[PDB]
């Protein structure tokens, strides 16, 4: 990589190879995640995202995870960094969608450490609908999780007075 | 003993209870370094709400200062000080609400 000269292509032929990852292995996989994340001038990217999503729609699919689980919250990571750099997108939306349907702590940490950044990163707009989406979400649910949600978001509050 | 003991004789339930007693008492019986001492100390326990009971009790406490507090009573709640959110929360809307009435005051009202 330290050919630092480091070439547009290269990184980009990365998801080919990472079809492969579909035929599982975490481990392999997970190191490729990491590997993966590093190419990305926040670019190659939405091909990418949308394979995300893929990968996404992929990740539903029936699954028993076991092993697969890890590596979302890996690849949540992974992608977290990204963001961090980029303008982002739906795509975005979707993992909070995603997220409702889900059903365990790590990822409301995560989703808590959304809470946090998001905080600080307040461009907003987003954030509005997605609180309405949430707002369904809500409606749409309970839990301690939840529970605990309320209170931070509330604790955030704006209008609709 | 009460406190050592507990201290490594658990349970969470027992320590609401003799919170909520202690709560009232504080510096009518003194013998403050110990009892302070005692008191980071079940704070020291997890829980945003083991953690919650300190402060709680102190109120009475806080309020009434002992043979060394108010100064010092002041500096503490500045000197111990959290996040995690709601825990972070429970810190800075205390102080919130320290933050809201003079805080003479605001033991009075609170207090009863």
């Amino acid at each position: 990589k330290e050919h630092p000269a480091h070439e547009r292509v290269l990184q980009d032929l990365v998801m080919d190879i990472l079809r492969v990852l579909s035929t599982p292995d975490l481990e392999v996989r997970k190191k490729t995640l990491q590997l993966a994340l590093d190419l990305v001038s926040s670019r190659n990217v939405e091909e990418l995202v949308i394979v995300l999503k893929k990968e996404v729609i992929k990740t539903n699919n029936v699954s028993e995870h076991e092993d697969t689980d890890k590596y979302r919250q890996l690849l949540v990571r992974t992608l977290h960094s990204c963001s961090v750099r980029f303008p982002d997108m739906a795509a975005n939306v979707i993992p909070v969608l995603m997220e409702f349907l889900s059903d365990s702590n790590e990822a409301a940490a995560a989703d808590v450490l959304e809470f946090v950044r998001e905080a600080i990163q307040r461009f907003d707009n987003l954030r509005m609908l997605i609180v309405e989406k949430m707002l369904e979400v809500f409606h749409a649910i309970k839990s301690v999780k939840i529970y605990r949600g309320a209170l931070w978001i509330l604790g955030e509050y704006c209008s609709t007075k | 003993h009460l406190c050592e003991f507990i201290e490594d004789c658990e349970f969470t339930v027992l320590a609401t209870r003799i919170l909520h007693l202690l709560g009232q008492e504080g510096p009518k019986t003194n013998n403050p370094s110990k009892y302070i001492r005692f008191i980071y100390n079940r704070v020291v326990l997890e829980h945003e709400e083991v953690r919650a009971g300190a402060v709680s009790a102190l109120a009475k406490f806080g309020a009434q200062n002992e043979e060394m507090l108010p100064s010092i009573l002041v500096l503490l709640k500045r000197c111990v000080m959290d996040d995690d959110n709601e825990v972070r929360d429970r810190a800075t809307f205390y102080l919130n609400v320290l933050e809201q009435k003079q805080k003479a005051l605001n033991a009075g009202y609170i207090l009863n």
